[PDB]
């Protein structure tokens, strides 16, 4: 489609500007193929056959290595909008194994993804003024601002090779738009507590070893579009451990986070449809909205109003109610 | 906003496929399928044979 | 006065060729999209045998070709899949040539029969190619497609990258 | 052969399908609508509830 | 239905005000799916089978 | 906190709707379960205020 | 007669800043300009 | 007035020879390309058998 | 190719301030607006 | 009245150098010339 976006087809636009349009559509088409690519085992006779897989992964014989899930933790750093939202409170998660922003003694942190979160907060100011005991004026201003915050999500990996017990025996996820397949809902299984992640991920976690072993799945690792899991080489490869199956978590503003598992419940079913665009949302903008009301408290009181420089003088009414909405991009 | 959903639904159809279809729908006891995976390919081709008899034979 | 296709149909009294290029094409699902090129009927052009009205920017090639197989062809794996209706546009040389057509209804119906039933697939066909219908390389864009490229164009001017990526 | 509105384009795909077989649906969870299949199978939170109050499902 | 409530379809209204209309209809559609969801036991061979249930409860 | 699922073996059944929120209760009769399939609850689920 | 006259001026100090204005309850929403200059004259008899 | 091929078709009422030279030719794929020469129908010529 | 892109913005911070602009030698004199936003893109081949 | 007058001149010193100019938000993109000569006169009352 970007072949036909060239200076010949668009003669009423400048040269380097139709190459920005051609490059931003070439990126959108390439992003559409990437989000609909499912690598996995495609041989139906192999025991770890990945139904719902498009591309031959080249790993059809695994070794069945059980791994240790060292937990997740997420930092936050407020950038703007202090004392209004407290973004760094409902966006912060500590590791249950340490109670801290660190991995345990037998583990090591792996950085998944670092992005900026945005929320909006709201002021509302009103004052009233009267002139000559008639003609009461009330203006109601409502400002919408954007508060930003940086988050950095980390992840623990068994790098000391000698644990006593692994810890936190579950590896299934659900988003604000996804579903945990071990519950078929947006909930935890029996005796599981969620751990908050990037913006909406809640990773279900239990370290009970008796009531948690009914629902505990073999966990394989996380990887994203920028980092790979280090559970394949002994940088990284972002493939899979081997024998496990990639499954996607949510999309954090154009980047896809994926996790590996070896149930067989995650694999089968029916063939999914394609993920259609758009994969991002339009961003938040800072706004302003005013409401001026003029109230004439009396008869025998005329009023003339000229609304703008192009309007003509107009005979006024007892209640006016002007409105305005002001938006600034960025 | 909820009366908009009463009157206009939850979705907007953006493409339709115009055509016709003739459908058979039988219900069989679940004990009849439990024989094997080779009985399945004979249960299945029997239902397609009964459907062609029903259209042709009056 | 009278304009468009219907001026051509009243003077000539013969149908319009319903198979036209210049439209959009989703290459994962093998469905066709909105129209990217401009179709005009100003010059009342017909095919050279005089049986279809065609647009002005489109030339046709008469290749009245019939194929008949006395055999079949065996496809014992869904990886090397033949589309049978969009084969030449899926087999292009690219990075994602292995993903083209893999969300089509014709593929996803075939894959779920070789895995559920442990099966192999055969195909016999009688194909009857009548025309090859192409676009003249000096064609211009459609009215709707140009408008939506100009809206992306406005956002790149104003340094609005996230809103241009969305559009 | 048909008058269409101005904002609507049609695609001629004069396609006929004929099955010599059947298809087995031994559970109502994985339900196929047979007339609105593509709009029910969308990727969403409530994809398991689409079509579950239709007369053809019930 | 809320896909088609955007500033392009409604050009005679301000920008942030057609996003309030689009959000209050997205909430009404989502409320309609929630009130028609019946989790329960869907296996007909289980003794505690919930007829009149849509979603597999997993219990 | 809790799970708002069910105890297990019981069946969810809805009580009334308190202005957009749904209250549900669990029971294990079998009389509450069977019958015919209900129709959909159509909107509006609230009333215009006083 | 005792009178009153007001002059409200709105100045947008920037591009990439749109504005919509609804002048009264009978007007429709209107795309705003960088300088507005509303005027009003209020008279009371006695 | 009336120009082009259709002036010839109305006066003579006989088809046009659909196999014409002067087009481009990809010699690796054996497909034919866009038209390189100019095709004009000014003189209403027919084949000798008419 | 090596390129260049400029963006000149004129902002009138006041009413009671008129402005006339002649955009080029072929244009005529034009009554100015509070926000102008001229743009230019300059390309040199090699 | 206090006044202001500007004269911006763009001189392309070379061939093989194209230029596109958009004069205002209502204009369309325009192919540029080697000498441009924009003019502006700004007056403020009081
Ligand atoms: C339902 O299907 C079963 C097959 O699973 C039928 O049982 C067979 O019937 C034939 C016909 O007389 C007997 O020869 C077989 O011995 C039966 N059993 C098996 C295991 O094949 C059964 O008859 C059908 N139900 C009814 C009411 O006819
Ligand atoms: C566009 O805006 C981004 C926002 O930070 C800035 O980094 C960049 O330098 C801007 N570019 C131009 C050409 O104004």
């Amino acid at each position: 489609l970007h072949f036909f976006i060239n200076p010949n087809m668009l003669p009423d636009l400048p040269g380097p500007l139709v190459k920005k349009v051609s490059k931003t559509v070439e990126t959108a088409v390439k992003r559409y193929y990437t989000f609909n690519t499912y690598p996995g085992c495609t041989d139906l006779n192999s025991p770890n056959f990945n139904f719902q897989a498009n591309t031959d992964d080249g790993s059809c014989e695994g070794k069945m290595t059980n791994f240790s899930f060292g937990g997740v933790y997420q930092e936050c750093t407020q950038l703007s909008g202090n004392r209004d939202v407290l973004l760094c409170q409902k966006l912060e998660q500590k590791n249950p194994l340490t109670g801290d922003f660190s991995c345990p003694s037998g583990y090591s942190p792996v950085h998944l993804l670092s992005q900026i979160h945005e929320e909006g907060y709201n002021h509302l100011e009103c004052h009233r003024k009267c002139t000559l005991k008639v003609f009461c004026k009330t203006v109601c201003e409502d400002v919408f601002q954007v508060a930003k915050a940086e988050f950095r999500a980390f992840w623990c990996v068994a790098s000391s090779q000698v644990p006593e017990n692994s810890g936190l025996l579950f590896g299934g996820l659900f988003s604000s738009k996804s579903i945990n397949p071990m519950t078929n809902a947006q909930s935890c299984p029996a005796g599981y507590f969620p751990l908050r992640l990037f913006e909406n991920l809640k990773v279900c976690v239990s370290q009970d070893y008796e009531l948690g072993s009914r629902f505990a799945v073999p966990f394989g690792g996380f990887f994203s579009c920028t980092v790979g899991n280090p559970l394949v080489d002994p940088p990284s490869l972002k493939k899979c451990p081997g024998g496990f199956s990639q499954h996607p978590a949510l999309i954090s503003d154009g980047c896809q986070v994926s996790y590996c598992v070896k149930s067989g419940l995650f694999t089968g079913g029916s063939l999914p449809p394609a993920r259609l665009p758009p994969f991002t949302r339009p961003p938040l903008m800072s706004q302003a909205a005013t409401n001026t009301v003029i109230v004439t408290n009396s008869e025998n009181a005329r009023s003339w109003i000229k609304d703008s420089q192009t309007h003509q003088w107009r005979l006024g009414e007892p209640i006016e109610l002007r409105r305005a909405m002001n938006v600034i991009h960025g | 906003a909820e009366l908009l959903v009463l009157n206009y639904g939850t979705h907007v159809t953006t493409s339709v496929d115009a055509g016709a279809a003739l459908i058979q729908e039988d219900h069989l006891r679940a004990s009849f399928l439990q024989d094997s995976q080779s009985s399945r390919s004979a249960v299945t081709a029997s239902a397609g044979l009964a459907f062609q008899n029903t259209v042709n034979f009056k | 006065d009278e304009v468009g296709v219907q001026k051509c149909k009243n003077a000539l009294k013969l149908p319009v060729l319903e198979v036209l290029p210049g439209g959009g094409w989703d290459n994962l699902r093998n469905v066709d999209m909105g129209r990217v090129m401009e179709l005009t009927y100003s010059n009342c052009r017909t095919t050279e045998d005089g049986q279809y009205i065609i647009p002005d920017e489109i030339f046709t090639i008469p290749q009245k070709q019939s194929n008949l197989e006395m055999n079949s062809e065996i496809l014992e794996s869904w990886a090397n899949y033949q589309s049978s209706t969009s084969y030449s546009i899926n087999t292009e040389l690219s990075l994602f040539s292995k993903v083209n057509g893999k969300f089509s209804t014709e593929f996803q119906r075939m894959k779920t029969l070789q895995v559920k039933d442990q099966a192999i697939t055969t195909r016999v066909q009688v194909r009857n190619l009548v025309y090859t219908v192409k676009i003249n390389p000096t064609l211009e864009l459609s009215s709707g497609f140009r408008k939506e490229l100009l809206d992306i164009s406005d956002r790149l001017e104003n340094n609005q990258t996230r809103m241009a990526t969305y559009l």
